[PDB]
């Protein structure tokens, strides 16, 4: 999910958007 | 097992940055 | 603990750190 | 709310686990 | 993205991520 | 300025974006 | 790409409360 | 020597939520 | 100490309580 | 250097940052 | 007080010092 | 740069400040 995705490579706001609501 | 919490830190801070006021659920596992 | 107001992206970590490996809901103003 | 609870007025340790998971 | 006066680090930082790759300037008050 | 448009008034993304390089 | 990402995170806050109203740029590449 | 440089960053800042008013010295070594 | 202790693994609130006063 | 108020955890951030390997005391308020 | 030094009134660089060990 | 200076080694206010302006 966000923690392996977004802690291994750099997630933008775009991709972190992704995870809203 | 920092490295991971010390990440999400970051990540828990810019997801409130974008995700304004629609909110967001924080939780793996 | 701190007798603060925890008004933004502190709120977010405080959460973050009192919850843990529980893990947490943010809603924001409601 | 949190943030009215927390934010517009003081809030305790238990007080902000009510927002846990 | 927050409806909310953005008042230092976090103007910084929000730039930060704001731009990304990109990279940013501060100039700070003007 | 950034500051005077993002801190003594609101700011959006697109605005925020014209301080990129 | 984190550890310098989040890395980065810091040296911008850091550079803030440093380079007080002077200001500065952050990019490389 | 940043990983516990950064990370400690995280400490002081954590160490003052739980801390409150009581306080806390940050030292090592 | 602190370092060694919380930065090897996740200290909680409970753990770092401890250096505290 | 920043001239701006340093009021909770940036005040500790600053801290640790000015002081470095030296370290620090934080009694928050007296 | 650092903070009634540094939060009620600004600080200087200097003036944050006088609370390293 | 700073990245690669900061991010290895620990860059102090005083290394921090050659990045200014
Ligand atoms: C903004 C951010 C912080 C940490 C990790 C990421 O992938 C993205
Ligand atoms: C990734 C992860 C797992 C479990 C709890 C959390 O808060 C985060
Ligand atoms: C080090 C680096 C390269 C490119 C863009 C940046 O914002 C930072
Ligand atoms: C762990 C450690 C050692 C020496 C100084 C510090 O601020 C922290
Ligand atoms: C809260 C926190 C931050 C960084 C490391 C830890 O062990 C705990
Ligand atoms: C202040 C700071 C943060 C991160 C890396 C550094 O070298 C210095
Ligand atoms: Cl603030
Ligand atoms: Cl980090
Ligand atoms: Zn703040
Ligand atoms: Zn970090």
């Amino acid at each position: 999910g966000i923690v392996e995705q977004c802690c291994t490579s750099i997630c933008s706001l775009y991709q972190l958007e992704n995870y809203c609501n | 097992f920092v490295n991971q919490h010390l990440c999400g830190s970051h990540l828990v801070e810019a997801l409130y940055l974008v995700c304004g006021e629609r909110g967001f659920f924080y939780t793996d596992k």
